[PDB]
């Protein structure tokens, strides 16, 4: 592969290292080494460093710059797989413990009551309840819970 | 450029006036009876499924892509 | 060409949500169960049940329109 | 004109009478429903299609319904 | 047999509670076209939670 | 008791849990910068 | 003239100030008064207002043709028409509800609506 | 008859209420069952005439929510003394005015967001302000940060007295509607007491703080030199030093020898050639002179003593054979509808934004504003939009006045009934005034790029062809010019250098120099002509026929705001006075929009520039504005395009946050199509598809999702369209004219 190469080994990304270090330096040579904008522009130069050598390990195009694969590809895992289960992990419990007070909600005098004013006590229960969301998603569909019947939804005339 | 761009906005005009006459065929045409329980019928029957996945898909790419393209800009 | 790409079926899929749901809700709704009695266009159902602007197939097309033509863009 | 129809499941509440601002609608004796009586639409030569009549019933659906149909000087609510 | 406090799914296609289930109010003795009046939970379009069935409109549920 | 049914009103919890949420997110930058990958 | 006119007539006690469905404040005279307007829907406006307002109930709204024609239009029993009255004869019911109606397919090239059974 | 009459312990201090969403409507108070409610909810908060009959009860909210409205304001105010004492290069900036930016906001470094901190100089990195705060500082003397941490702590306090007074004649002494009604009373403290007498103790801050300070910052004293204001009070010779008529002290006031007070009190005219801005001894005087007219204007009208006149007797007596009862029944009107005197107040204050907007970029009131480009293009546009807002705003409360509180009754045969009964002749004069302008104003411009593009150079509107000079507005410039010694004979310089005489720089920029009237100048005053009578004709349309029209005989039993009265009478789609609001707006945004694009483009093109040591102005954009702006091709080109550059090259920059904006407010711009172009039909229909997925998984809510109402899409509709379209200008604006400014 010519297209991508690891960053680390990649000039043009080397070249954006130096460029970016650069302007912050132009902009640093206009304050006295003791002052507040020499150490914000000398602490934004020490960052520089520290985030390129850490995108070294990435793929980079001809750009110089880190692109990312997607494809399933395990070598890959950290770039979007691990990121992607920990995003499902904590929307689905965002979206499951939201469920879980609908439905508490709805067997209150005042459905309605509790969507604007929270009943914070039993909204705590449930969002503390999320952590195994896909183990209580799995019992409510093996049970028939997760579901309403077909029956019971209303719909327009066809 | 102009056989391109030409080209792809008569395609585009063609594929809403498809839709149209899709949706006027619904209203003026289409007899419930005549059509009970074939593809057609049971297409009304999920039409709620139907938008509401679309509804997803748009959402889900609506929100990534300028999601990312936002990130990038930043 | 990856994120133009995701444009391009976020374009195509909104029109087509737009047009499907034209067609499959041309006959009818909840908010106008009848609307087949009406035909294709008409201008709304008047500001009762919340109001019905562009409730008919017709404004289904309209609104796909600048969909289409943003998509096409 | 406009067209106005009324359904059966008119419960003669006289809503859609008192909402209609061109006197095309009165009510009429029906024994169909407890309130005894049913909207009536006998001078639809003077609907203008307002549809303040459809917002005023309070059936589901609708037991008053306005088609929209040619227009005229008086349904375009013409002063010249 | 329906009479107040009966649960009912409506089978009315163009209710804003078809498929649902309602609540009987009252059942009409007089012979009226509509005689039952069921309640809902939900509001339909116009913000109302009642509306008048006939018999064959109605599954006791 | 009523102030706090007041602090229970979707506008306060929206705005508290977002400030919370908001706040986490900022301090996770600031303590992890530039992460672009786990 | 050319196009049709409307004349409301009522009686009053009283010089009440109202407002005209035309814009503007007007004084009725304490007995009979005779306004011109151009369409239905100002004369039943003004008569709303003479009503609601005045508890003024005789008034009378013609249409005046332009041959010369004058037709008696509200009220036109000479009870309103949101209390039920004898002698009315039911227009424009249909049988059962709107749920009922026929598909446009099924009237393709035909005089009938949906609604007509 | 004059007396203070209240209510005590009123309304109890609970947050029962505070848990009760809609307690303020009888229709709300009783919860959600739809999501309509929860806008329904905000849009009727403030509606304080639709919540209680009870005027009383409405004057007593409106006092107490006016003390929240200056509470507000008093934090904001104590926030950007505050950001000038702690955040702010501020100090340095006294010592170098022309070389620094002032700069009082420093963002935090998180995501890399510490570009944004821009080498604004004096010791500090952040963001430049436009808001001309230093420059106000300056003025009033301020030398150090202990005075602005000073008035930061004093805003403080005045925003918990604020808050304390709003509960206090809301929960605790609440006046009765007499006391409100007591306009002759409240005009006279309003004028002797609040403008009067603030402009008297203003004059007096200016003659024995600011005069001092400034004059010995425009000698070249360095800031921390210069005695505390409260020395120049204390040793009177340190005063005498710098304006000797102090040695007289007060006998010249009291025996009536005024001319003893000339160095301190002067009639100069033109600016400072230091500062670039107004003689603070003309401020001085002229605030004085203004106190005096304001503390005697405040004695017209009748209180408690017989004397003074009757706003009654004097509005009843301006009657003609013309104007039949004449201004009978506007004493009531006033007196008993808020919305009255919103429309009126709205009108005078937006107008006075305007007015300012003007009077602020041509006699640069504050030292070194002339020469800051960013804050004299910044002040003027921003007053330009608060006085557009404001004037849609007079606009929709004459309509609510006329919906809701108008009685044929009180307005019998006076000017408003008559206006009324003659509404068709002044509407159809003004569309066809609106035609007329339109037709012979933006035609000018397209004939122009007609021949233009034809290469008919020798057929077009412009200084070198067919010439439209505005001869009027150019004789009027030669009188205000000729003034001095002549009309104006104690006036040593012109009121502005706008008008002509000499070109005034500031080390080698320029502050104000004459301002050359072409054809250019010409076509885009009469588009302003043009977009103002339109703006007018929708919002004038909507009160004239807020209450009825031919179409809609009983519009005011509608309301003021509905979206429509249905389909039929051939559509009645905004129809209401609220609609006419809703378009007003877009016109107002249009009409304002030109002004401030006209002011951009005309004083870089022709007035602010560098002034080289041999003497030759080079204006930002070389005097382009005569040949490019008479096309709008060359507004679209010489102005939008190469103007945008500093915008869209941002990126990577200080000013990157601008390039943000300018895509951002882009975005929300075309996002308010989605609003203003579809209709809720559409989208209740989508919704309900939506809401069978969540039932199809139980997670469907009881608060019923509904599409916005047809009026909330138009706000919403509207309200992103100005936001994007203003913000889009704002960052193209201030990317501008920070880089070239
Ligand atoms: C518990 C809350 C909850 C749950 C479990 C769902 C679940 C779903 N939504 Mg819904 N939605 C919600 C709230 C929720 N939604 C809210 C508040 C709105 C108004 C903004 C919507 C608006 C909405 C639209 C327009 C659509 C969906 C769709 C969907 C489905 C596809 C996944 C998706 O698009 O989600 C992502 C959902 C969004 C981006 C909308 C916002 C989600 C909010 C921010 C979450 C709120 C959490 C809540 C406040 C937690 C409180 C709990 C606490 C008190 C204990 C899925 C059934 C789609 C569908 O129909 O697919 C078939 C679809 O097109 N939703
Ligand atoms: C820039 C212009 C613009 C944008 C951004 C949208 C966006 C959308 N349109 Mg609209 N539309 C537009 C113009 C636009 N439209 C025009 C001119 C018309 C003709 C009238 C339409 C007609 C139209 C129809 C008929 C339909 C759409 C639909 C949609 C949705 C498509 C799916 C999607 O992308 O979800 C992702 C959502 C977005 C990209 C919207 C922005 C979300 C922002 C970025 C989140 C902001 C959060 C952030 C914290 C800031 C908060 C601000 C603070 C003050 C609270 C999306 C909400 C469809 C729909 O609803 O599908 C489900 C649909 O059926 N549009
Ligand atoms: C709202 C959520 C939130 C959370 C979870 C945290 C969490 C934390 N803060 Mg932060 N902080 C927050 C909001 C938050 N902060 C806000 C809004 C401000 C502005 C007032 C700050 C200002 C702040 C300062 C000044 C400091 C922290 C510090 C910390 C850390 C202390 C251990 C911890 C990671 C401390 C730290 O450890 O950093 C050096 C610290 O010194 N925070
Ligand atoms: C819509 C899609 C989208 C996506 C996928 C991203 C993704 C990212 N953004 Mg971008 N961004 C976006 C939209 C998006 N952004 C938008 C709309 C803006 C404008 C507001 C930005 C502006 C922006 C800036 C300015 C920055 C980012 C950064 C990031 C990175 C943040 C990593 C992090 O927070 O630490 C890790 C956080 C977690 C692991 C979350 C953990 C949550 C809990 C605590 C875990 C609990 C345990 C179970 C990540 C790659 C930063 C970056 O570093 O880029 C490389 C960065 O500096 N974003
Ligand atoms: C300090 C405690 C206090 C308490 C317990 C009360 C209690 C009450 N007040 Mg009183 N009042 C107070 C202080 C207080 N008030 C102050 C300081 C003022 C002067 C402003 C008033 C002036 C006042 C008026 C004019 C009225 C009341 C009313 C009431 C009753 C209903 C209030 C309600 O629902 O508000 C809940 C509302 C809020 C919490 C919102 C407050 C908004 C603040 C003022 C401004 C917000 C700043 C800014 C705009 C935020 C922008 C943020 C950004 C995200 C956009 C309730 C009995 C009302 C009534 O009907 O009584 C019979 C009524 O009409 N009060
Ligand atoms: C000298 C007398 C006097 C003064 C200075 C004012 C000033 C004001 N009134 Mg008016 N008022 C007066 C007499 C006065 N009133 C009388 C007699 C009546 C009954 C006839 C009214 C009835 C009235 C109503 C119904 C309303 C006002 C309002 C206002 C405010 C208008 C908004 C504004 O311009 O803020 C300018 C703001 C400032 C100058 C800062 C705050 C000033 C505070 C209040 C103190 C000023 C006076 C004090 C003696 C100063 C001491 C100086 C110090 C060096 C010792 C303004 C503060 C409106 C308002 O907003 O109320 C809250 C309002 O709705 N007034
Ligand atoms: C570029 C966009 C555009 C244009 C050209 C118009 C044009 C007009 N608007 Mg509209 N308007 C617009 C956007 C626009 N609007 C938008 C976006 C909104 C929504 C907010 C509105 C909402 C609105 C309202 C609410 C009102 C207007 C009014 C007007 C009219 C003002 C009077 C006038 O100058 O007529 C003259 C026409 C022009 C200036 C246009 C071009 C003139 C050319 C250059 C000269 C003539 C050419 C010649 C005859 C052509 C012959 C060629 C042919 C033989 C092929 C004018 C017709 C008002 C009105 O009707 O006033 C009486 C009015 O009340 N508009
Ligand atoms: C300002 C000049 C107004 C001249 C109107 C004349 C004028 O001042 O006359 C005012 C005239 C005075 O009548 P009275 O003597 O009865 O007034 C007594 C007053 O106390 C009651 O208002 O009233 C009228 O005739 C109504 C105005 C109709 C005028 C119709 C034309 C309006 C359009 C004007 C277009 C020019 C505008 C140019 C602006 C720069
Ligand atoms: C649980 C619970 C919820 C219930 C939601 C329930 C019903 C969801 C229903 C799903 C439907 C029926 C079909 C789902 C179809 C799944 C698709 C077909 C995904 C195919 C995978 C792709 C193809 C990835 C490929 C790839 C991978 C493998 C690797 C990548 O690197 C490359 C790509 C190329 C991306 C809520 C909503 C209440 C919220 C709460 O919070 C938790
Ligand atoms: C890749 C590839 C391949 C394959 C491919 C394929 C298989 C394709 C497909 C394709 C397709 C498969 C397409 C599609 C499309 C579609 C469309 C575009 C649609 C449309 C529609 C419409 C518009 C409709 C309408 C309507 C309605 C709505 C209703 C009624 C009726 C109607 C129907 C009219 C091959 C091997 C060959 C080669 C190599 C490569
Ligand atoms: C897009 C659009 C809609 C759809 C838009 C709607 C229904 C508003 C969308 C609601 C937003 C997303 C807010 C809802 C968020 C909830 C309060 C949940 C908040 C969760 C956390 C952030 C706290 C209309 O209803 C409409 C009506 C009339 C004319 C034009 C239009 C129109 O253009
Ligand atoms: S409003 Fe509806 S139910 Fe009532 S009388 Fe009229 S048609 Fe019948
Ligand atoms: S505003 Fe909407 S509901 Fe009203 S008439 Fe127009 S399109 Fe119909």
């Amino acid at each position: 592969a010519d297209v991508l190469t690891t960053c680390q080994q990649n000039e043009a990304f080397h070249k954006r290292e130096a460029n970016e270090i650069r302007q912050l330096q132009n902009r640093q040579s206009k304050y006295d080494a003791n002052s507040g904008g020499y150490l914000a522009l000398q602490a934004q130069i020490d960052q520089v460093h520290k985030r390129f050598d850490k995108y070294g390990e990435l793929l980079c195009g001809q750009d110089g710059l880190p692109h990312l694969i997607t494809d399933g590809d395990w070598r890959h895992a950290r770039e979007f797989t691990i990121p992607a289960i920990l995003f499902l992990y904590i929307t689905g419990w965002i979206g499951w413990v939201g469920r879980s007070y609908l439905q508490y909600t709805k067997q209150t005098k005042n459905p309605t009551e509790q969507e604007i004013i929270l009943d914070l006590p039993m909204a705590f229960k449930y969002m503390l309840s999320g952590f195994l969301w896909p183990l209580s998603a799995w019992q409510e569909y093996r049970s028939g819970k997760l579901l309403a019947k077909e029956d019971e939804i209303s719909v327009s005339p066809r | 450029a102009a056989l391109y761009t030409h080209h792809q906005y008569i395609a585009g005009l063609l594929i809403v006036g498809a839709f149209a006459h899709g949706a006027i065929f619904f209203i003026r045409d289409y007899d419930p009876e005549q059509n009970q329980d074939n593809v057609l019928a049971r297409m009304l029957t999920h039409k709620e499924a139907i938008i509401s996945h679309l509804s997803w898909v748009s959402l889900f790419l609506g929100f990534h892509t300028l999601g990312l393209y936002v990130h990038n800009d930043v | 060409d990856f994120l133009v790409h995701h444009a391009i079926a976020l374009g195509l899929h909104t029109t087509t949500l737009i047009l499907v749901k034209g067609a499959l809700d041309a006959r009818g709704s909840k908010l106008m169960p009848d609307k087949k009695d009406f035909g294709y266009s008409f201008p709304c159902d008047g500001p009762g049940r919340g109001g019905t602007c562009d409730i008919s197939a017709w404004d289904a097309f309209y609104l796909a329109m600048f969909w289409m033509l943003n998509t096409i863009g | 004109a406009h067209t106005v129809k009324i359904y059966d499941n008119c419960i003669g509440c006289t809503q859609c009478v008192r909402a209609c601002p061109l006197d095309v609608l009165e009510m009429v004796p029906w024994d169909g429903c407890k309130a005894g009586q049913m909207a009536s639409a006998p001078r639809t030569e003077d609907c203008v299609g307002c549809k303040r009549c459809e917002t005023a019933c309070p059936t589901d659906f609708l037991s008053i319904r306005v088609y929209l149909g040619g227009e005229t000087t008086r349904s375009m609510g013409l002063a010249y | 047999m329906l009479k107040k406090g009966s649960l009912v799914k409506i089978l009315r296609p163009e209710s804003y509670w078809f498929n649902e289930v309602g609540t009987v109010v009252s059942v009409e003795t007089s012979k009226v076209l509509y005689p039952v009046l069921v309640r809902f939970e939900k509001v339909n379009y116009s913000g109302l939670n009642s509306t008048s069935f006939a018999l064959e409109e109605l599954q006791e549920i | 008791m009523n102030l706090k049914k007041y602090l229970s009103t979707a506008p306060v919890v929206a705005t508290l849990w977002l400030f919370l949420t908001a706040g986490i997110l900022i301090e996770l930058n600031r303590f992890y910068p530039d992460s672009l990958f786990y | 003239e050319t196009e049709e006119k409307y004349a409301m007539t009522w009686s009053s006690n009283r010089e009440h100030v109202f407002e005209m469905p035309t814009g503007g404040a007007a004084t009725m005279n304490a007995g009979d008064n005779l306004l011109y307007l151009a369409r239905k829907e100002q004369a039943l406006a003004l008569a709303t207002q003479l009503r609601t307002q005045f508890k003024i109930q005789d008034y009378k709204i013609y249409r005046i043709f332009p041959s010369g024609e004058v037709q008696y239009l509200h009220p036109k029993d000479g009870v309103l028409p949101y209390l039920v009255n004898e002698g009315r004869e039911q227009v424009g019911r249909i049988k059962a509800t709107i749920g009922k109606n026929v598909n446009p397919a099924q009237v393709k090239f035909t005089s009938k609506a949906t609604y007509d059974r | 008859k004059v007396k203070v009459v209240v209510d005590r312990d009123v309304v109890a201090t609970s947050f029962e209420k505070w848990a009760k969403p809609g307690h303020f409507s009888r229709s709300l108070a009783k919860g959600p069952k739809t999501t309509t409610w929860i806008w329904n909810l905000h849009a009727d908060a403030h509606d304080f005439d639709s919540h209680t009959s009870s005027l009383e009860e409405v004057s007593r909210k409106i006092f107490s929510a006016h003390f929240g409205q200056l509470a507000i304001i008093f934090i904001w105010l104590s926030g950007m003394y505050f950001h000038g004492a702690r955040f702010s290069n501020y100090v340095a900036w006294l010592s170098n005015p022309t070389g620094i930016k002032p700069s009082a906001q420093v963002v935090w470094p998180i995501v890399g967001q510490q570009i944004l901190n821009a080498d604004v100089g004096g010791g500090i990195q952040g963001i430049q302000i436009t808001s001309g705060l230093f420059q106000l500082w300056r003025a009033s003397g301020i030398v150090n940060e202990l005075q602005l941490y000073v008035t930061a702590i004093g805003g403080l306090v005045m925003a918990g007295l604020m808050m304390f007074a709003g509960w206090f004649h809301y929960h605790k002494a609440a006046p009765k509607l007499e006391w409100f009604q007591n306009v002759e009373s409240m005009l006279n403290h309003h004028l002797a007491g609040l403008l009067g007498l603030g402009s008297l103790s203003w004059a007096g801050h200016q003659i024995h703080v600011s005069l001092p300070v400034n004059k010995l910052l425009d000698a070249g004293v360095a800031p921390s030199s210069i005695p505390l204001p409260h020395e120049f009070i204390l040793n009177r010779n340190l005063m005498a030093e710098l304006y000797p008529s102090f040695q007289q002290g007060l006998a010249p006031f009291f025996t009536l020898n005024w001319k003893q007070y000339s160095d301190i009190l002067t009639f100069k005219g033109g600016l400072s050639p230091v500062t670039g801005g107004l003689w603070l001894t003309d401020v001085a005087h002229h605030h004085l002179a203004i106190a005096v007219l304001f503390i005697v204007a405040g004695h017209m009208y009748r209180t408690n003593w017989g004397i003074g006149h009757s706003m009654k007797q004097l509005l009843e007596a301006h009657k003609g054979p013309l104007t039949g009862e004449g201004h009978k029944g506007l004493y009531e009107v006033l007196t008993t509808s808020w919305h009255a005197n919103l429309a009126i107040n709205l009108a005078m204050l937006g107008s006075l934004s305007i007015i300012v907007a003007h009077h602020m970029y041509s006699m640069p009131p504050y030292p070194y504003l002339a020469t800051d480009y960013p804050t004299q293009l910044s002040l003027f546009t921003h007053h330009m939009w608060i006085g557009g807002f404001c004037i849609v705003g007079a606009g929709a409360h004459a309509a609510i006045y006329m919906v809701r509180d108008y009685s044929p009754t009180v307005n019998y045969n006076n000017v408003l009934d008559r206006m009324i009964r003659h509404r068709d002749a002044i509407i159809s004069h003004l569309n066809w005034v609106c035609i007329f302008l339109g037709t012979h104003s933006f035609g000018l411009y397209i004939h122009n790029d007609t021949m233009r593009a034809l290469g008919r150079a020798q057929d077009m509107f412009s200084d070198t062809a067919i010439q439209l000079q505005p001869v009027l507005a150019q004789w009027i410039q030669q009188i205000h010019t000729l003034a001095p010694g002549n009309t104006a004979v104690n006036a040593l310089a012109t009121a502005s250098y706008a008008f002509g005489a000499d070109t005034v720089t500031v080390g080698s920029k320029i502050a104000m120099m004459p301002i050359k009237l072409g054809t250019a100048d010409f076509m885009v005053h009469h588009i302003h002509a043009f977009t103002i009578h339109v703006t007018v004709l929708i919002l004038l349309k909507g009160v004239l026929f807020a209450r009825n029209s031919r179409l809609i005989p009983d519009k005011a039993n509608l309301g003021f705001r509905f979206p429509c009265d249905g389909p039929g009478r051939g559509g009645t789609c905004q129809v209401s006075a609220w609609d006419h609001v809703f378009l007003g707006l877009f016109w107002m945004y249009n009409a304002l929009s030109v002004v401030i694009f006209h002011f951009s483009w005309k004083m870089q093109s022709d007035v602010w520039g560098t002034v080289s040591s041999n003497g030759t102005v080079s204006h930002i954009t070389g005097g382009n504005f005569a040949q490019s702006a008479i096309t709008i091709n060359g507004w679209l080109r010489d102005f939008l395009w190469a103007q945008a550059s500093q915008v869209i090259q941002s990126y990577g920059s200080s000013l990157s946050a601008y390039g943000l904006m300018f895509l951002g407010a882009h975005f929300v711009w075309a996002f308010s199509l989605m609003f203003l172009f579809s209709g809720r039909g559409y989208w209740q229909e989508l919704i309900e598809s939506i809401v069978w997925a969540h039932n199809k998984l139980k997670v469907a809510p009881s608060i019923a999702p509904r599409a916005l109402s047809i009026t909330q899409g138009r706000a919403v509709g509207v309200a992103h369209y100005l936001l994007g379209g203003i913000a889009t200008t704002w960052a193209f604006f201030l990317a501008r004219i920070i880089s070239v400014g």
